[PDB]
């Protein structure tokens, strides 16, 4: 048990304890945010159409 | 110093974010209108607190920190609270209508039109801080705002901060106080998009929390007020390092494999005249015991990567050390052959805090254990296996569709949390 | 937060005026306007409700004037606004083409035009609710023409009904099945929430168990109005669970088109001592308490919100709820994991001092379409009593449809059932 | 009433507590996913114990112990001898054997193979007990529950499988007068009934023919393997604590050389029963690790807490 990076201060103190050795850019976003907008909007459309018939 | 800004999302992160930031506010003797008596740099200051609190010129502690909602009656009680003289105005962001309990009204319908807003009140923050370490980030998974609007905020925040840490405390659902069927989905599609954009993730069983309060504070029936509180216990000792003296590279050595298990003793009630006190050895070995994990699983039948502990009031590294030698032979503590089978311990003198009327003891000493074992994967499991009972009948699907989700978001989402556990399979046996 | 409440025909207008009057005093409104209460809970989320002394969000509607007199001089006929009641004077003689088609179609714009001002100022609008029969003209016919149009104008809004089913027991009229099938082809395109409310059930309650041989519309109805108030308790005071309409409509409906529930109230009355909780879980649960006339059995429940309502034990609730759940596991399908869900609210209703209201959704319900289904064809195969409605400008072909779709909603629920 | 799941139609024993469970009224048996159970009968295969344990308002039992394929593996079981202090490479009644992989002296490989030349390789036990009339080999099959509690129950009665054929030190590529299996051997019943000789007979046989007895010359060996073999693991299966409760049923086997010491071959995860013995053991199945923990002896009792 080998007891490794020993720092001491007044409120507390730290060491370690070894027992044993062993992204999209704003773009893709604000696209990808726009075609889930434009299904939305066309499902819309699709109800309105419906329900002028 | 090293800042770091908590943003609070959904009603889970932001009842979460009052209970942390009360405790911070006590441990560290900030009062409610954020007057703190001993710090004698009026102003500003390079204290370690400072990571939390910047300073007015009037002698004003106030969080970095941003809450978010969708809609206003959660934070309309911050507003209006005993800590509302906390907070700039700005700092609470709301808006009228919320997701639903669903993530696609929380990551597209609703959430596109208050992020950009979001992201400028987090701008403020970051330009008043010299040298900023990265944020932490509180939520459900399973609420429409806290698991859609967190995955589109965590997206943002990699392109406009990319060089920063992102951490989340992360609510996962518990049926005993959960609100919504669908919450699986919401917790797969939310894990699924933000997996690649967070470094490190604390998840937090609402079942641990709900039985540790019902096992050892004696409360029939816990409300989220005594499961935020032992909530916050948690978290300020895993921030308590920053916030005060002392010293993912030793909780993440594999990218994807982020969500280190949280264990924490004694937990005993305040209730309690007559409560024996517990020694080092005690309340160490009380982290290897199921029963005090946020999460539960059987660490046993996993294996470690790290552990990292850090310890609250009357402990010396003596006994430490003492301790940790009698849990190797006595426990079933296997660690994966490529790590060093050892311990980073922290500890602080400070003994730990309760908020006065509480259910939590003042105790003499406490710990947390923060380890990361492939036996975390169980809760992917039982939540993957709910998902797939649902999602095979596509109940509740149209809900997410009409918001303007394709299908194939859900078997896309699924196909990675596979993955994922596939990934802790192979560390792990 | 806001709610707007339209109320439709004979049926619709007296539950509609009943449920005003019920939760008025659960939220200490008096008939003229104002508050008398002791219980800040009360005035919390009013709003929903309630404009700002406060007014109902509520427009009357009715092709007859009788039934608006009648509510006008009623107990809180005072509280209403008077611009927002809009009435014909022609009618519509239990007759669906009247309503949708002719002379319904005159009197709607104006409708709209209450609707539109109430909407307008609403902070942040969720929803509609409308009370009706499916059985008379106005209500069913005119009533189902009003959704169409306010879906057409507010189309991402939550439209919510209370739908009166009709029954030969308590019967108006021998057409009441082509009606009720001609607006339940409505419903499930139209609404996102339907409560089924059975007047073949409601009268079984009456005489069965209420011990009354000859039930008034008044007996039917005051079960009615402690539905109302039951299903309505998670909108009108604080709490978590399905807090709203959209909520609701998410925990409670699996597919579109599956969104047509079977209350449930304990306990039953027209009161010495109060049940106890497992008393109140074994009653609400039970056939005899359903207000859709349907055997659960007969079915599985897709999802289910459970109501509590008094001063209680929480834990002797979750201990009850897990009990039914635990000892009835497949009558709960399995492939929904905790599909019950469990509110209790503190401030109980008139009268009693403990109560549960029961909202299931369950394939059950597929009972009572096959009872309007099977009345509907036996007259439609003979075209029976049809002329009333071709000689309003409506195709046989119409029904036809009607019909089918009808009998495709009894088959989906039959498919989930076997699943 | 309590409910039960049953996810092993293979397993004859837990297809006769089901039936036993059914009998008595007071047990629902559900659908195979239903998660509203109060008792797995589970897989054998990838059982999922992370999903027992979250259902509130139901106490969850499941008749496997997470982890007790260690003892029930012959690749696991001869590295958990060598490596834990308590049984150690020192052990006097295990068989000294060898993990090895693919790609007098005389051994066995574990399609089994007996030389003396060259994934276990084991010590064959020259000079068995031989039972007589027939010269002929056995191998004795006792049947242990561990409850909930970790109680050690072991059956009473146990199995003596034996061989039909006289045994022969010349001749180790010919098996059945070598190995015991049931199966394997089907001159098979010649002097019992499906080369299966009961405790009764055998302790009459030790009796007249050796001048001791079953318990003093056998028995107490094998209540101390089993009791050294299960309280190794204890710490790393038992669900004391756990948020799921476990039992198990294992099957013990072992020979019996010429000086009537007693070895340990094999521990088995999911035993068969012999017929006769079904209904007996099935009920205190039932008895002491179900109706224990979900209330409406056969078996003995392995406790020795001895002072050191
Ligand atoms: N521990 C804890 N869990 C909470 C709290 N509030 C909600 N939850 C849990 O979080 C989930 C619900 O998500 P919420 O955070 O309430 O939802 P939201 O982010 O406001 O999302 P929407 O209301 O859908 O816009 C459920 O699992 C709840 O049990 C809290 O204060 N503490
Ligand atoms: N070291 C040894 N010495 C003598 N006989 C041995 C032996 N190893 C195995 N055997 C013989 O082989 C037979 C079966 O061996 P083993 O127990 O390894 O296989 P197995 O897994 O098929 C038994 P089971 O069907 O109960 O699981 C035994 O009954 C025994 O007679
Ligand atoms: N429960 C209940 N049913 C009613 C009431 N009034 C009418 N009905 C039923 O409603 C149907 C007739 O509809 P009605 O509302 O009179 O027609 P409308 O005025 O044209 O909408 C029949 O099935 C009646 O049984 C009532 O007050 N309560
Ligand atoms: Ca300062
Ligand atoms: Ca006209
Ligand atoms: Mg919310
Ligand atoms: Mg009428």
């Amino acid at each position: 048990m080998e007891v490794i990076e020993l720092n001491k201060c007044t409120s507390g103190q730290s060491f370690e304890v070894i027992l044993k050795p062993p992204d999209p850019s704003l773009e893709e976003i604000q696209k990808k945010l726009e075609a889930a907008e434009e299904r939305r909007k066309y499902q819309e459309a699709e109800l309105l159409k419906h329900l002028a018939e | 110093m090293r800042e770091c800004i908590s943003i609070h999302v959904g009603q889970a992160g932001v009842q979460i974010g009052n209970a942390c930031w009360e405790l911070y506010c006590l441990e560290h003797g900030i009062q409610p209108d954020g007057q703190m008596p001993s710090d004698k740099t009026i102003g500003g200051g390079d204290d370690s607190f400072n990571t939390f609190f910047s300073e007015t010129g009037a002698g004003k502690h106030v969080p970095r920190a941003v809450f978010v909602d969708l809609e206003p009656t959660v934070i309309d009680e911050v507003r209006t609270g005993t800590y509302r003289q906390l907070f700039h105005p700005e700092q609470l962001i709301t808006g009228k209508e919320d997701a639903a309990n669903n993530y696609a009204r929380g990551h597209y319908t609703i959430g596109k039109e208050i992020i950009d807003l979001v992201l400028d009140r987090i701008r403020k923050l970051a330009d008043q801080c010299t040298g900023l370490q990265g944020f932490l980030v509180f939520h459900s998974f399973g609420g429409g705002t806290g698991s859609g609007f967190t995955s589109l905020l965590m997206e943002r925040l990699s392109v406009d901060y990319g060089k920063k840490s992102k951490l989340e405390f992360s609510i996962y659902p518990a049926p005993q106080v959960s609100t919504a069927v669908v919450e699986p989905y919401n917790s797969i599609l939310t894990t699924h998009t933000t997996l690649e954009h967070s470094d490190c993730a604390f998840m937090v069983d609402n079942e641990a929390i709900y039985d540790i309060c019902r096992r050892n504070l004696d409360i029939e029936r816990p409300t989220y007020t005594n499961l935020n509180r032992l909530i916050s216990q948690i978290v300020s000792s895993i921030t308590a390092s920053l916030r005060f003296d002392g010293a993912q590279t030793n909780l993440v050595p594999y990218p994807r494999i982020h969500f280190p298990l949280a264990t924490y003793a004694p937990v005993i009630s305040a209730e309690k005249a007559y409560h024996e006190q517990l020694s080092v050895a005690e309340i160490t070995n009380a982290c290897f015991e199921p029963a005090n994990q946020m999460v539960k699983c059987d660490p046993r039948h996993g294996k470690y990567m790290a552990c990292c502990l850090l310890y609250r009031g009357d402990v010396v590294p003596k006994d430490v050390n003492a301790a940790i030698a009698t849990i190797k032979t006595k426990r079933s503590i296997q660690f994966v052959d490529w790590c060093p089978t050892g311990f980073k311990v922290g500890i602080n003198y400070q003994p730990p805090t309760v908020v006065p009327g509480g259910d939590l003891a003042k105790v003499q000493r406490a710990v947390c254990m923060l380890s990361n074992t492939t036996a975390i994967a169980e809760a992917w499991a039982r939540l993957d296996h709910k998902f797939d009972l649902m999602y095979a009948k596509r109940a509740f699907v149209h809900w997410y569709v009409g918001e303007g989700m394709e299908e194939g978001e859900f078997s896309e989402a699924r196909e990675d949390m596979a993955a994922l556990e596939k990934d802790y399979e192979e560390v792990g046996v | 937060r806001e709610i707007v409440h339209i109320q439709a025909g004979q049926c619709g207008n007296q539950i509609g005026a009943k449920f005003w009057e019920v939760i008025s005093d659960e939220h200490g409104i008096d008939p003229t306007g104002s508050y008398h209460g002791d219980s800040d809970l009360q005035l919390e989320r009013i709003n929903v409700y309630y404009n700002e002394k406060y007014v109902p969000r509520a427009i009357l509607v009715d092709l007859e004037p009788g039934t608006m007199d009648s509510v006008r001089s009623g107990p809180f006929g005072q509280i209403f606004r008077p611009d927002n009641f809009v009435f014909g004077q022609s009618g519509a003689g239990n007759n669906w083409a009247k309503g949708h088609y002719t002379e319904g179609a005159e009197l709607v714009d104006s409708v709209l035009d209450v609707v539109r001002k109430e909407s307008e100022s609403c902070d942040c609008l969720q929803g509609f609710q409308l009370t009706h029969s499916l059985g008379g003209g106005t209500g069913s016919g005119m009533g189902t023409l009003l959704i169409s149009k306010i879906r057409e104008e507010y189309p991402d809004r939550i439209m919510n009904t209370f739908s009166v089913v009709p029954s030969p027991k308590v019967s108006d009229t021998v057409v009441e099945p082509y009606n009720a099938t001609l607006s339940v082809h409505q419903l499930v395109e139209n609404t996102d929430e339907t409560y089924c409310i059975d007047n073949e059930a409601l009268y079984d309650i009456c005489f069965r168990t209420l011990k009354l041989t000859t039930p008034t519309y008044g007996d039917l109805n005051h079960l009615v109005s402690a539905t109302m108030s039951g299903v309505t308790t998670c909108l009108r005071f604080p709490g978590q669970l399905n807090a709203d309409l959209r909520k609701l409509a998410v925990n409670m409906v699996p597919f579109p088109r599956l969104h047509f529930f079977m209350p449930g109230f304990a306990p039953l009355t027209s009161q010495y001592r109060a049940l106890t909780v497992p008393e109140l879980t074994q009653q609400m649960f039970d056939a005899k308490n359903m207000m859709a006339a349907c055997d659960p059995r007969h079915g599985r429940y897709l999802t289910v919100a459970a109501v509590f309502r008094g001063r209680m034990s929480m834990k002797e609730v979750d201990e009850q709820m897990l009990n039914v759940q635990n000892k009835n596991s497949s009558y709960f399908v399995e492939w929904i994991p905790n599909n019950v869900k469990t509110a209790v609210c503190d401030i109980p209703p008139r009268g009693l001092k403990m109560s549960a209201t029961f909202i299931g959704n369950s394939t059950a319900i597929q009972e009572l379409f096959k009872r309007i289904s099977e009345q509907f064809t036996a007259m439609f195969r003979r075209k029976a009593f049809l002329h009333w409605y071709t000689g309003e400008g409506m195709d046989e072909m119409e029904f036809t449809e009607a019909e089918s779709n009808m009998n495709d909603l009894v088959s989906e629920y039959q498919q989930y059932q076997d699943a | 009433m309590y409910t039960f799941v049953v996810r092993d139609e293979n397993s004859s024993v837990y297809a006769e507590v089901s039936r036993l469970l059914l009998a008595t009224g007071q047990w629902k048996r559900l659908r195979k996913d239903n998660p509203r159970f109060n008792l797995m009968l589970g897989e054998r295969n990838r059982l999922p114990f992370g999903r027992l344990g979250h259902e509130p308002g139901l106490v969850q039992l499941v008749n496997y112990y997470r982890g007790a394929d260690k003892l029930c593996r012959k690749a696991s079981l001869v590295k958990l001898i060598k490596t834990s202090p308590e049984l150690s490479e020192s052990c006097t009644w295990f068989p000294e054997s060898y993990v090895i992989y693919p790609t007098g002296n005389v051994w066995i490989a574990k399609g089994i193979l007996i030389s003396s030349e060259a994934h276990v390789i084991q010590k064959y036990l020259e000079k068995p007990l031989l039972l007589e009339p027939g010269h002929r080999k056995f191998d004795i099959r006792s049947w242990v529950l561990v409850d909930h509690l970790y109680n050690i129950y072991l059956y009473r009665e146990g199995v003596l499988r034996t061989s039909s054929e006289p045994y022969n030190s010349a001749n180790f590529q010919d098996k059945t007068c070598h190995l015991t299996n049931h199966c394997i051997q089907k001159n098979y019943g010649r002097y019992e009934e499906g080369n299966e000789m009961f405790f009764e007979e055998f302790n009459q046989y030790l009796m007249d023919a050796l001048n001791t007895t079953l318990e003093n010359s056998i028995l107490l060996q094998i209540k101390h393997i089993i009791r050294s073999c299960l309280m190794c693991i204890e710490p790393a299966i038992s669900t004391k604590h756990l948020h799921y409760q476990s039992f198990q049923l294992f099957g013990f086997d072992f020979m019996v050389d010429e000086e009537l010491k007693v070895w340990l071959i094999e521990v088995n995860g999911a035993p068969a029963c012999a017929q006769k013995l079904y209904a007996e053991l099935c009920q205190g199945i039932v008895d002491v690790a179900i109706s224990s923990v979900f209330p409406l002896s056969i078996f003995i009792k392995l406790h020795h807490h001895h002072h050191h």
